[PDB]
This record gives C-alpha cells, sequence and structure tokens, in this order.
C-alpha cells in the first residue's frame, strides 16, 4: 500500500532511473508496474505472483478412479516450493508430492510414469506426448 | 530456379504471413483495450 | 483467463463477477473448440499414409 | 518482450504435432511417390 496504491505482488530491485518529478512507472496496458519507496529513494519493480492452469488426465470413471494432473507451462521446480497451507488455490497439494514427475514442453505432469517404447495416441498431452491407461 | 524465387522477395510467403500477424495484432488490441474508462471515473479498478 | 483479465488482483471484483452466471465458462468452451479443431486440420493433411 | 506483457491471462498452447514429426510425414510422402 504505497501512498494509496493498493495492489498485490512481489517487490524486487530495479535499475531503471526515475527523474526527480516522477514517482510511478507504467506500461502499454497502462497499469502501474514500478514505484518509488516513499521513505528511501530506491526504485522497486512490481510483478504479480505465479499463476497458471491445471488439467486432469482421467480414464473412464467406471474403468478406474485414478488420475494424472498437468501444470501448464511451468518449470517443474516452481510448484514444489509453493506447497504450504493457505498458499495454493487448489487445496489438494498432496498430489504434487505424488508419483515421479516427467517434464514436457507443456509443463511437467505428475502421477504418470514415462515408458520409452511407442504406442498409438490415446489421450493427447501436447508436443508429441500421449497418455494412456495400461498394465 | 525455384529456390532463388522463394527467397527473392519478401512477398513470396505473404499468405502464411498475415495468418500469424492477424493472430498477434488481434491480441495487442485486447491488451490495450483495458486502459479505457467506458465512462467511469478511472480505468484502474482498485482506486475506484 | 476470464476471471483475471477482467478483475485482476482485486478481491472485491471477482465476487461480483459470479453474479453474471455462465459467461466465463462459455468462452472456455468456445475456445477449446477452436483449439481441438486445429489439431484435426494438421492430422487430415499430412497423415494420409 | 510483448509476449511477457501477457500477465492478464492470455496464453498460447503448443500444438500436438511437433515440427520434427511433421517433417517425417512429408519425408514418407516424398519417398513413396518416387519409388
Ligand atoms: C462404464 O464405463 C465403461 C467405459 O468403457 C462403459 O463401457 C460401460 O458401459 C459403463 N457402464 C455404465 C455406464 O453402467
Ligand atoms: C527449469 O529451470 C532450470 C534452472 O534454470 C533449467 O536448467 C531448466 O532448463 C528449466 N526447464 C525447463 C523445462 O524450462
Ligand atoms: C527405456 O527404459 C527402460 C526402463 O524403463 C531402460 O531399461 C532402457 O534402457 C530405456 N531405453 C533407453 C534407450 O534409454
Amino acid at each position: 500500500n504505497f501512498n494509496g496504491l493498493k495492489g498485490t505482488g512481489v517487490l524486487t530491485e530495479s535499475n531503471k532511473k526515475f527523474l526527480p518529478f516522477q514517482q510511478f512507472g507504467r506500461d502499454i496496458a497502462d497499469t502501474t508496474d514500478a514505484v518509488r519507496d516513499p521513505q528511501t529513494l530506491e526504485i522497486l519493480d512490481i510483478t504479480p505472483c505465479s499463476f497458471g492452469g491445471v488439467s486432469v488426465i482421467t480414464p473412464g470413471t467406471n474403468t478406474s478412479n485414478q488420475v494424472a494432473v498437468l501444470y501448464q507451462g511451468v518449470n517443474c521446480t516452481e510448484v514444489p516450493v509453493a506447497i504450504h497451507a493457505d498458499q495454493l488455490t487448489p487445496t489438494w497439494r498432496v498430489y504434487s508430492t505424488g508419483s515421479n514427475v516427467f517434464q514436457t514442453r507443456a509443463g511437467c505432469l505428475i502421477g504418470a510414469e514415462y515408458v520409452n517404447n511407442s504406442y498409438e495416441c490415446d489421450i493427447p498431452i501436447g508436443a508429441g506426448i500421449c497418455a494412456s491407461y495400461q498394465t | 530456379k525455384i529456390q532463388d524465387s522463394l527467397s527473392s522477395t519478401a512477398s513470396a510467403l505473404g499468405k502464411l504471413q498475415d495468418v500469424v500477424n492477424h493472430n498477434a495484432q488481434a491480441l495487442n488490441t485486447l491488451v490495450k483495450q483495458l486502459s479505457s474508462k467506458f465512462g467511469a471515473i478511472s480505468s484502474v479498478l482498485n482506486d475506484i | 483467463d476470464c476471471t483475471m483479465y477482467i478483475c485482476g488482483d482485486s478481491t472485491e471484483c471477482s465476487n461480483l463477477l459470479l453474479q453474471y452466471g455462465s459467461f466465463c465458462t462459455q468462452l472456455k468452451r468456445a475456445l477449446t473448440g477452436i483449439a481441438v479443431e486445429q489439431d484435426k486440420n494438421t492430422q487430415e493433411v499430412f497423415a494420409q499414409v | 518482450l510483448i509476449c511477457a506483457q501477457k500477465f492478464k491471462g492470455l496464453t498460447v498452447l503448443p500444438p500436438l504435432l511437433t515440427d520434427e514429426m511433421i517433417a517425417q510425414y512429408t519425408s514418407a510422402l516424398l519417398a513413396g511417390t518416387i519409388t
């Protein structure tokens, strides 16, 4: 809360130089993304918290009740850090510490293993990967 | 002769070019659109 | 992302967006139709063998 | 840098068929149409 500028994000160090008559920075979308701390004269850079998408890989409900979950477009080491109470919108963080993680170009999927033979595509994952329910 | 003709001018691959331009020029107008007020006091949601 | 484009990082705007019903899930359903179809356009041209 | 200015929720999903696999379909078309 800087001089009435309420928001939410993470504050870092920035090298961009502000003239003495400037206090706020802006971008193309015309939203503030750089402020000056009103007690020192240092410049801070505002960027939002980590966000993304979640997909669920499931066979038929009658066939089984076991699933796999994909985190779209994230380096696979980002999500284990965020495993704490009142820190992730989905509350089922137990799954993140589940089965072995395989990293793909669409993000790493948890709960499914990675064989290296070839089959026909069953459930298309993305960028040349397909998941299936086998023995 | 075909290999040089393809790389001769910048309008050879025009049909595949406006396909990728129209799909990225349409995204910029979406982003720039949220700086408007639509008759409100301000375009920023928190200060209202 | 319907909920974050419109009411980004505001806690008292996302609640108001819920009263609008089923707008966001129609957009997610229409754009998933486009995305799934785009994989068929390439599976019908090159995969004739 | 504009692609990083998409903190409003505008993302781009990757295609199912990678480029190095499309070049293999085209290779088979060109190797079964000349023999
Ligand atoms: C349960 O799902 C399986 C999926 O293969 C289907 O074959 C079967 O008919 C279903 N049974 C029901 C809906 O009672
Ligand atoms: C994840 O980050 C690590 C550390 O910088 C890097 O070595 C790796 O290439 C990244 N993986 C992906 C899939 O981007
Ligand atoms: C494929 O995986 C098996 C075990 O899952 C391993 O023994 C084998 O060496 C792997 N093949 C290659 C080419 O890495």
